[PDB]
């Protein structure tokens, strides 16, 4: 049941912040991010 | 040169978060590269300073925050809660106790 | 970013005057006193035309400003990682010492730093 | 990403001095920046070593 | 990456550690110029484990 609807852009949730002056977060756990990127070095080599 | 060979912190440059390496692969007609970046997962709210007061003195990290929460003071960095024990290895002087905003009285 | 960010509901820039820089919820046009300035300022049927943007100019002010009020009171810690609880006194410190300047500047010299930044805006 | 989200030390990139930050502003067409660094105001000649 | 001392292990401030088969001294990964290990050379934490 399926349809096609214009709506507001959210651009994403809000991250709603605030902040204290005698606390801080600090870190207890980490990861190791890998990604990929695909960049065009060259062209076809058109003659 | 700055994420494979190298760790730049440019920001965002490999991706977001701090750059530990880079590994490039061939490619048709172009290169590819699995980044590899260091991002925090989980953290903890810590009550924290700027600096111990002792004698009358600011002693401030050498690098990073000072945990203060409960009974015990310690130095951690801002990228990780490994706190260590307030010495004079771990800290310098300058200042004093009434320049520095949270300063806590503690055994340096 | 990756989320808006939103503009803490407490100003606390330690006395800067981020109220120039950042929208103004008062007007029908959220734009800044800066921005306001430069856009009033900066300016078909003959088959000639142009199109509208995706994201208009409040909505890339959305952006920037979470982009802006990151920048001055948490840096980065509100992308790579959860946010960090860190006061503008402390991001302050912090970005000094970033530099190889002593945190004592902030600390010792708070009054004249925020009119420095206030008097060249 | 160098200037307004973090602090370049690229020498006077986005102007003479130390980037310490710097704030983005929206503008028809573009990006409006306020670039704040930091400067020495006053030395002083010591003997060093 | 770390020498054992009552039960710590304690980290180079800077650089690596090394070892002539006589003594264990402070080196830089840029330059090999020896610094024989004290609390001024080195860093401690953790256990030796
Ligand atoms: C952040 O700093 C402000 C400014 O000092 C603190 O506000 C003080 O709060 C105490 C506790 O009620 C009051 O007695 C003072 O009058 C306040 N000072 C001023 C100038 O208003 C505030 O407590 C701090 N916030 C946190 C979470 O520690
Ligand atoms: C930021 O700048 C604004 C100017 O836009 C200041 O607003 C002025 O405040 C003074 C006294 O506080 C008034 O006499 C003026 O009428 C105000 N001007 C306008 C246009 O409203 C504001 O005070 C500044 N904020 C800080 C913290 O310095
Ligand atoms: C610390 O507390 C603040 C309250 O403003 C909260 O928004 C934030 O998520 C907390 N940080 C962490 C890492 O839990
Ligand atoms: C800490 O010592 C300082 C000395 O500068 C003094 O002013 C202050 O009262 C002390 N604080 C506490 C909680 O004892
Ligand atoms: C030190 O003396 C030199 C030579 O006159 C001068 O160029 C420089 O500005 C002086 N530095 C000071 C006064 O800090
Ligand atoms: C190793 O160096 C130490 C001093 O660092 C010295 O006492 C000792 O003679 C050296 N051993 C050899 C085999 O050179």
């Amino acid at each position: 049941s399926q349809s096609i609807i214009a709506y507001t852009m959210s651009l994403g949730a809000e991250n709603s912040v605030a902040y204290s002056n005698n606390s801080i977060a600090i870190p207890t756990n980490f990861t190791i991010s890998v990604t990929t990127e695909i960049l065009p070095v060259s062209m076809t080599k058109t003659s | 040169s700055e994420c494979v060979l190298g760790q730049s912190k440019r920001v965002d440059f490999c991706g977001k978060g701090y750059h530990l390496m880079s590994f490039p692969q061939s490619a048709p007609h172009g290169v590819v590269f699995l980044h590899v970046t260091y991002v925090p997962a989980q953290e903890k709210n810590f009550t924290t300073a700027p600096a111990i007061c002792h004698d009358g003195k600011a002693h401030f990290p050498r690098e990073g925050v000072f945990v203060s929460n409960g009974t015990h003071w310690f130095v951690t960095q801002r990228n990780f809660y490994e706190p260590q024990i307030i010495t004079t290895d771990n800290t310098f002087v300058s200042g004093n106790c009434d320049v520095v905003i949270g300063i806590v009285n503690n055994t340096v | 970013v990756k989320q808006i960010y939103k503009t803490p509901p407490i100003k606390d820039f330690g006395g800067f005057n981020f109220s120039q820089i950042l929208p103004d919820p008062s007007k029908p046009s959220k734009r800044s006193p800066i921005e306001d300035l430069l856009f009033n300022k900066v300016t078909k049927f003959n088959g000639l035309t142009v199109l509208p943007p995706l994201l208009t100019d409040e909505m890339i002010a959305q952006y920037t400003s979470a982009l802006l009020a990151g920048t001055i009171t948490s840096g980065w810690t509100f992308g790579a990682g959860p946010a960090l609880q860190i006061p503008f006194p402390m991001q302050m410190a912090y970005r000094f010492n970033g530099i190889g300047v002593t945190q004592n500047v902030l600390y010792e010299n708070q009054k004249l730093i925020a009119n420095q930044f206030n008097s060249a805006i």
